[PDB]
RNA sequence: CGAUAACGAACGAGACCUUAACCUACUAAAUAGUGGUGCUAGCAUUUGCUGGUUAUCCACUUCUUAGAGGGACUAUCGGUUUCAAGCCGAUGGAAGUUUGAGGCAAUAACAGGUCUGUGAUGCCCUUAGACGUUCUGGGCCGCACGCGCGCUACACUGACGGAGCCAGCGAGUCUAACCUUGGCCGAGAGGUCUUGGUAAUCUUGUGAAACUCCGUCGUGCUGGGGAUAGAGCAUUGUAAUUAUUGCUCUUCAACGAGGAAUUCCUAGUAAGCGCAAGUCAUCAGCUUGCGUUGAUUACGUCCCUGCCCUUUGUACACACCG
């Protein structure tokens, strides 16, 4: 019936497609991974070590699908949290910016998402083409 | 799952158990507070016994292992059997024994 | 042209859209099926519209909901008073007013904020406390 | 508490002491003829006068 | 090339202005308001007093 | 799934850096106890050693806690980024030194002894053990002593 | 020609005559015209304490300015447009034309 | 320095952290016979920790000593097999 | 001498004041009008700030 | 309302004004938004599903916005009361506590506060080794202690990690350099190159936090709490030492729900949770607002504490501090 990227539950797709990402082993991860704790705001690193980056792509690949455009500052403003600021109170906090600008980079070279006209990054027809092909294999798992 | 018979009934019967009938009230009487027994309407009965259920759950779920789920069901269980065992049950006699003793 | 109604269920500060037409009986949420509303408990609560009236009435129509401002519970009930109002709109002008009014006693029978929205708003808040209502501390000594 | 005031309890019967043959037992035919035929400057104050106007009425057909 | 919010302030904080200058030193004829007027090609300042003869 | 039965190996106490760790709880928080490493540090070398974070303190295996040590104490030749290190770009020797359970106490008084030696402010704050980070003393820290 | 008049007044009574009188006087003259978009009316609010010095119950106090602000859209050969916003300027009413 | 409360500690039992053959088929004889299995249960009827009460539980649901009834996170919900 | 009045004003309390009795205290720079927050409260009705709410 | 030597009014209350809630009724709109038709992408393949697109253009106003208006008046019914003013249920209704919330707010006062807001001010002082103005450096922050508003917590109704993921009020630069998108470098905080915005156009869907789903922890002052200390890297600024602020690593204290006392509060309210604005070169644990999540209890009374009134006594009347 031409199943989709919004047809699907959002956890369990973008677990599937990270389980993609770990076989298809081509992700160009940074080298400074499980070094860094990808948010200012955060208080220890991904305590999923050995992924994590395919975690993050996955989540990534979704939102350029979804939406029309994105940048690296918008991402950081949807991956920070509170951070606890002591005796204070508790403040918004932007994430990472390497993190996000890497892994759209790395995105650039498989060819999920490419650049856009009116700045920021695109999902290529590419990309348009084979998070369906897994969206239809993750959602027959239960059936 | 701990006892068969349908849990929404095990909850009505046990807030019918843990409605204080009986209830005592604050007359003066001159520097020594003096008490007077008086009876309880049927809508204040149900709310104590809200009340009553959720404290003892909260006060037995707090620094404990058990989740507040797990402690909600037992006295849950155990005012609707009725057992002096429960928080709710242990309440309910001691604010009637009070107005025993002031009739 | 294409049989079609156009509502819209309010919430505190949730507007959600919903145009009704005549199809094959789909209803998305976003462009996203009505199964796959997040707050996993609330999804139970967005059934109950057409688990009232019971699925027989939509299959033969087909739903688009589209919803803005709020928070997570607000556009919840956003969402079911507009495919309830828009069901109900949709037998208004189509069908006949028979089927309207079995459809209206039987969602204003079970739950009244289905189709009328919820008049409670904010209260402006007030110098001298932090709320409308509350004041900071007063102290004597 | 809803206890009307003077302003809505004086002039509505003086407004029944001649007009009494035109207005009705109904809010509605009420709050329209004593629009054109008296000035209120206010739609709230309008509404409370034809409101107890249209009271005083049903007391008027009782004794 | 000013914001709107700003330039009608700044019109407000003008007209202040002038009033004040209007009420300190015309007093002695009787000034009791201005007005200020935008138009095409001039802005015209209509002052209001009781001795006009001796504003003139 | 995986049930393990654990052997007579096991130990609940173990010592590195001098310091009597106590097992029966996972590697990095138990290595938390040896002072001059926290709970960002304690991950970073047992990332660095190689060792599954998930195994209790008690159970692993002998050269594996050697080599854990060994990281710590050479942290910048094992590829770690070096502002990471507490005590980096050091007064005297220049180069970014980590000091270790008893190196962080007796290096936090030497340098405190300059202060005191120079005569400068936080020195002297220091040796009347009042605040040095320019904090209101009027009412906190009343009860200090 | 893509001519556009745009008032910004305060006072709204003043702006919807002359916003009337423009498409009024547009309509003799049977001009095609997008009729007034109203933006939104912004608040500029002032909140300030009410006694000069310190003392007292803490009262506070909000003085507020509502901006109203509409455009018409006008295409006109030179003619009308000469004519059009030579008249019509009403006090406290601030009209300004531009072109494309 | 006077406090005003009392300040009495408590007996800190050591529950187990490594499990062993006797706790083994300890949990193994004895999970049945439960009507309600939980984290909770385990730790106070078996002495071991959370931890281990988490990955027991995960262990006996695919082979099938337990049936379970609500899978979700922080409260799992376990029946017996008759 | 050149010394007099030399010290920066480009920023802070120093730098500005009220645009009518040139105190540098209470000062109001919201929409840019810089008038001390007990001269603009006697102005504010004729700028054309009113009281609603 | 009623009684009735009183009738009839005035100010204050109420009305009024602002605001929030309703309007498939009117007037209209790429600076608001749908639906189509062009042009396309992906998936299916039947006749569909989801997107992208600014010169595809044609129509539309439901949702967005504000002009004019309408609408509620406790309407209708029942009950109870000199059967009156009213009150209490039910039905209808967008709305039935003054529809919600404010703005305004009488007579008579007070030795209340403000001469440090004022080029508002009388008098007194000072006026060239000045109590004027300016510059340099300190201080207002100093710490044995006693108080008063607060912030963080004392923990699995939780901490941490990943994933989902949604507001409203608003502010923003030109003869200046404010709000900042996007690309790149950096773990970070930050740097740098361009761009949009004088604003329903751009920041900005301000992708806020609580929250939700999966995971590690497993009753341990513990992965609770993060005070107090030590090293570095940056940012604002002429300047940061009595650390300005931000970031990293390390050190990781009291505190296990708090005595006598005492405060605030009746529904979108309390409480939780954040954001904007004000001050602002830099600095929020503050205030003014705004949304988000949303209870329990009551629908009474004069017991306590205040205030008002009546009767009464008075040798008081700058009035019991008589
Ligand atoms: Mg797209
Ligand atoms: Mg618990
Ligand atoms: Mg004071
Ligand atoms: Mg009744
Ligand atoms: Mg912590
Ligand atoms: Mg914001
Ligand atoms: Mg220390
Ligand atoms: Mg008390
Ligand atoms: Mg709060
Ligand atoms: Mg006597
Ligand atoms: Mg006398
Ligand atoms: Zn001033």
């Amino acid at each position: 019936p031409g199943v989709s990227v919004r047809d699907v539950a959002a956890q369990d797709f973008i677990n599937a497609y990270a389980s993609f990402l770990q076989r298809q082993g081509k992700l160009e991860v940074p080298g400074y991974v499980d070094i860094v704790k990808t948010s200012s705001g955060n208080e220890m690193p991904p305590q999923d070590a050995e992924g994590w980056f395919y975690k993050r792509a996955a989540s990534v690949a979704r939102h350029i699908y979804m939406r029309k455009q994105v940048g690296v500052g918008k991402l950081n403003k949807l991956y920070g949290g509170a951070k606890s600021r002591g005796v204070r109170p508790y403040k918004h906090i932007d994430a990472s910016g390497s993190i996000n600008r890497k892994v759209l980079q790395a995105l650039e070279k498989i060819g999920i998402v490419e650049i856009s006209p009116k700045g920021g990054r695109r999902i290529s027809e590419n990309g348009q083409r084979d998070l369906d092909r897994i969206a239809a294999q993750t959602l027959e798992e239960d059936e | 799952v701990l006892t068969d018979q349908n849990p929404i009934q095990v909850v009505v019967d046990a807030i019918t158990n843990t409605g204080p009938r009986e209830d005592t009230t604050r007359v003066g009487g001159g520097g020594a507070a003096r008490r007077q027994a008086v009876d309880v309407s049927p809508l204040r009965r149900v709310n104590q016994a809200i009340a009553l259920l959720t404290i003892g759950a909260r006060e037995a779920a707090f620094r404990n292992i058990k989740t507040i789920a797990e402690t909600l069901a037992e006295e849950l269980i155990n005012a609707a059997k009725g057992s002096s065992t429960s928080y709710a049950i242990k309440k309910k006699d001691e604010l009637e024994r009070v107005a025993k003793s002031n009739r | 042209a294409v049989p079609s109604v156009q509502t819209f269920g309010k919430k505190k500060s949730a507007t959600a859209v919903a145009h009704v037409k005549a199809g094959k009986g789909l209803i998305k949420v976003n462009g996203s099926p009505i199964t796959l509303v997040e707050p996993e408990i609330l999804r139970f609560k967005v059934y109950e519209p057409l688990l009232l009236v019971g699925l027989d009435k939509f299959s033969n129509i087909d739903i688009r909901v589209r919803v803005t401002g709020g928070g997570h519970v607000s556009q919840v009930y956003a969402i079911r008073q507009a495919i309830a109002k828009g069901l109900v709109a949709y037998h208004q002008k189509y069908v006949d007013e028979q089927s309207k009014n079995e459809l209206k006693k039987a969602f204003t029978s079970y739950d009244r904020t289905l189709l009328i929205a919820d008049s409670r708003r904010p209260e402006p808040k007030k110098f001298g406390g932090k709320g409308a209502r509350s004041r900071f501390q007063k102290s004597y000594r | 508490g809803r206890v009307r005031t003077k302003t809505v309890k004086r002039a509505s019967k003086a407004l029944i002491e001649r007009y009494y043959p035109k207005l009705t037992l109904d809010f509605q035919t009420n709050k329209r003829l004593c629009d054109e035929i008296a000035t209120i400057q206010s739609k709230r104050l309008r509404n409370k006068i034809a409101g107890y106007t249209t009271h005083l009425m049903k007391r008027i057909q009782k004794g | 090339l000013i914001s709107k919010k700003r330039k009608l302030v700044a019109d407000g904080v003008f007209y202040a202005e002038l009033n004040e200058f209007f009420t300190r030193e015309l007093a002695e004829e009787g000034y009791s308001g201005v007005e200020v007027r935008v138009t095409p090609t001039k802005t015209e300042v209509i002052i209001r007093a009781t001795r006009t003869q001796d504003v003139l | 799934s995986l049930v393990v039965q654990e052997q007579g190996s096991f130990q609940h106490i173990l010592r590195l850096l001098n310091t009597n760790v106590d097992g029966n709880i996972k590697i990095v928080y138990a290595l938390t106890t040896i002072k001059g490493v926290g709970r960002r540090y304690s991950n970073l070398v047992c990332k660095k050693a190689d060792v599954d974070l998930h195994k209790r303190a008690g159970e692993l295996t002998q050269e594996e806690l050697e080599r854990i040590v060994q990281i710590m104490q050479n942290p910048t030749h094992y590829k770690i980024p070096a502002w990471f290190l507490n005590r980096q770009n050091d007064i005297t020797d220049g180069k970014d030194y980590h000091t270790l359970a008893n190196n962080v106490e007796s290096k936090l008084r030497d340098d405190l002894e300059r202060l005191k030696k120079i005569r400068a402010h936080r020195g002297i704050r220091h040796f009347w053990g009042l605040r040095v980070r320019g904090q209101h003393t009027k009412t906190t820290g009343r009860r200090r002593a | 020609i893509k001519i556009r008049i745009t008032l910004t007044s305060t006072k709204v009574k003043q702006l919807e005559n002359v916003s009337s009188n423009i498409v009024k006087n547009a309509e003799q003259h049977n001009l095609v015209k997008k009729g007034p978009v109203r933006l939104p009316t912004k608040v500029l609010k002032i909140s300030t304490r009410k006694t000069p010095n310190g003392e007292g119950s803490k009262t506070w106090e909000t003085y507020e300015m509502r901006i109203h602000k509409r455009y018409i859209d006008l295409e006109a050969p030179v003619q009308i447009v000469k004519r059009i916003t030579q008249i019509t300027i009403e006090p406290g009413v601030d009209v300004e034309v531009v072109v494309a | 320095k006077k406090k005003w409360s009392k300040k009495s500690m408590k007996d800190r039992a050591q529950h187990a952290v490594i499990l062993d053959q006797e706790k083994y088929d300890r949990i193994l004889k004895e999970v049945p016979t439960y009507r309600y299995v939980s984290v909770s249960v385990l730790v106070d009827r078996l002495k071991i920790g959370g931890s281990l009460a988490r990955i027991a539980l995960r262990h006996l649901e695919k082979e099938g000593i337990i049936k379970p009834i609500s899978k979700h996170s922080k409260q799992a919900i376990y029946t017996r097999a008759t | 001498e050149n010394v007099w009045f030399s010290h920066p004003r480009r920023y802070g309390k120093g730098s500005r004041q009220c645009r009518v009795c040139s105190s540098h205290t209470g000062l109001i720079r919201k929409y840019g009008l810089n008038i001390c927050r007990q001269c603009f409260r006697e102005k504010a009705n004729d700028i054309g700030f009113n009281k609603f709410r």
